[PDB]
């Protein structure tokens, strides 16, 4: 039935799984590999999820880096195969579903590799259970997200939440500290006020070059203030031209524009997905097939190594799309600063374009839907009230984008969190989920939804 | 690459122009609405393990 | 689609759910549990 207290469940009950999920995905000891992988794979992957080690939530988004790269390559050649590539997007989308179960699940243990498999013992044997469940539930809720059951907010709400709890998480563990202050509130030594405040109150100021002995949890606070000023600043902005709205007669609603923003959603969407693809393909080729030569197989597949740090290629494109390890604390490289604001803007700027095709929001979709309830025909124009949004659509969405994806990763530079990537994503799509959840419900308010 | 430059340029002249900021009211509402998200969410992991912890032996209570 | 006729008529789901919580008790040290 539609009812709104419907769809506050069905979205409770996903979230649910999640919290569930929280638990249960790790195979948390024995022996094996199931556990997760490095720098970028935990973002995708979403909290704390056995602990310290986070494998649930990963393949969704997965599925996602497929959609994107093909449809823009936009296939011409062989005549069948074009037709079948077009399709691709949505079909693709279906077959990635069952390529990131198949092939992504070797990727998603493999980096916390802790003691290796085949060690054996029936001990596990309730885990073995609840790995197939897990793969069972979270893959018939992301059909059912895609085509009838959600509400507001479905795959994006998971990030959303996962930022602000690793946050607590990061700042509320072990790791070096002499002493605890001797409050440990909810938990362990919570937000960082209490951490500086251990014996007595302050000394955070005294330090050497005015940052150093608080540095890497001070890092962590900066990050999310330079993000947070400019941020606001641009979902402020808004684009205008609705003019004449309301069919004429007189009574009429500014409509605002989806625009910039809309195309937004996948260069933040880009910095995620780029980074999985040459990191998968780096780890397959090594074990899929011999090696001569590094650069001979591939850029990227050049210098595999687990090199200084967890960040495994020292040399092709893979190292330079990912920071150079100290997160802007040396940018005296160059060769690596040059290609990683450039390759990321270029790439994000034709997803921002294959955005527009049939996978999001063009001109002719919006045309339809402005007739129903009559928007003055755009004030006409003849051809017109086609070509008003229309030409001023690809102007929009391929700039839109463009600034964003630079900008990530300069966000690095200036002071990145402690897991570099984790917080960085995943902030941007915390401020989104606000946007959708009440504009989208038509209840007119800001207030409650949460059950109602 | 030329052409597309163009393009960009003056594309983001005129969306600077358009509007300006958050237009001073809009700049303390979303900026408290942010702040509330982060909380709310911050709150509930946060007080679930205070609870977790003590069992295995008692630090804080719960 | 799907041969089920509806995926979610009934709480069991969840219960599927609900048999893969029962065994972080042992197996996983949320808790400071056991330790295999």
């Amino acid at each position: 039935k539609i009812q709104f207290k419907e769809k506050v469940l069905w979205t409770a009950i996903t979230l649910f799984i999640f919290l569930v999920c929280c638990q249960i995905p790790l195979f948390g000891i024995m022996s094996s590999d199931s556990a997760d992988p490095f720098y970028w794979m935990r973002v995708i992957l979403a909290s704390n999820r056995g602990t310290l080690m986070e494998l649930g939530i990963s393949p969704i988004v997965t599925s996602g880096l497929i959609m994107q790269l093909l449809a823009g390559a936009k296939i011409i050649e062989v005549g069948d195969t074009p037709k079948d590539r077009a399709l691709f997007n949505g079909a693709q989308k279906l077959f990635g579903m069952i390529i990131t179960i198949g092939q992504s699940i070797v990727y998603v243990m493999t980096g916390m590799y802790g003691d290796p498999s085949e060690m054996g013992a029936g001990i596990c044997l309730l885990i073995t259970i609840q790995l197939f469940v897990a793969g069972l539930i979270v893959l018939l809720l992301d059909e059912l997200l895609q085509k009838g059951y959600g509400l507001g907010s479905g795959i994006s709400l998971f990030i959303a939440t996962n930022i602000c709890e690793t946050i607590v998480w990061k700042a509320f563990s072990p790791t070096t500290v002499n002493t605890g202050r001797g409050m440990e509130f909810e938990g362990a030594i919570i937000a960082l006020f209490h951490l500086l405040a251990t014996r007595t109150d302050k000394v955070r100021a005294l330090r050497e070059a005015f940052y150093r002995q608080n540095l890497p949890n001070l890092m962590n606070l900066i990050a999310t203030i330079f993000v947070f000023a400019v941020v606001i600043y641009f979902q402020g902005f808004r684009v205008d031209l609705p003019i004449k709205s309301a069919r004429y007669r007189g009574q009429y609603n500014t409509y605002p524009i989806k625009l910039f923003y809309t195309s937004n959603i996948p260069i933040i969407l880009q910095s995620a997905l780029v980074s999985n693809l040459y990191v998968i393909s780096q780890m397959l080729s090594a074990r899929f097939s011999g090696n001569l030569l590094v650069s001979l197989l591939g850029t990227w597949s050049d210098t595999s190594s687990g090199g200084p740090a967890r960040a495994y290629p020292v040399g092709g494109l893979c190292h330079y799309l990912s920071p150079p390890e100290s997160f802007g604390s040396v940018l005296e490289d160059p060769v690596h600063a040059v290609v990683y604001i450039v390759f990321m803007l270029g790439s994000c700027a034709f997803f921002s374009k294959t955005w527009i095709e049939v996978s999001g929001s063009s001109a002719k979709d919006v045309a339809k839907q402005l007739k129903e309830q009559q928007m003055v025909m755009r004030g006409h124009r003849e051809t017109s009230m086609v070509h008003e949004l229309n030409r001023y659509i690809p102007t929009a969405a391929a700039f839109g984008g463009l600034c964003i994806g630079a900008l990530s990763v300069l966000a690095d530079f200036l002071g990145a969190i402690g897991s570099g990537t984790g917080i960085l994503l995943a902030v941007t799509i915390i401020y989104q989920y606000f946007e959708i959840f009440v504009k989208e419900q038509s209840e007119v308010g800001s207030m409650g939804a949460l059950l109602f | 690459f030329v052409e597309p430059s163009r393009q960009f340029v003056k594309d983001s002249i005129r969306l600077v122009k358009r509007c300006t900021k958050p237009d001073r009211k809009e700049f303390q509402k979303i900026a408290m609405a942010t702040a509330i998200g982060f909380a709310i969410m911050g709150f509930i992991g946060f007080f679930v393990k205070l609870i977790h912890i003590p069992i295995n032996n008692i630090i804080v209570g719960g | 689609e799907d041969s089920p006729g509806l995926k979610v008529g009934p709480v069991p789901v969840l219960v599927m759910s609900l048999l893969f919580i029962a065994s972080v008790f042992m197996l996983h040290i949320w808790g400071k549990y056991t330790r295999s």
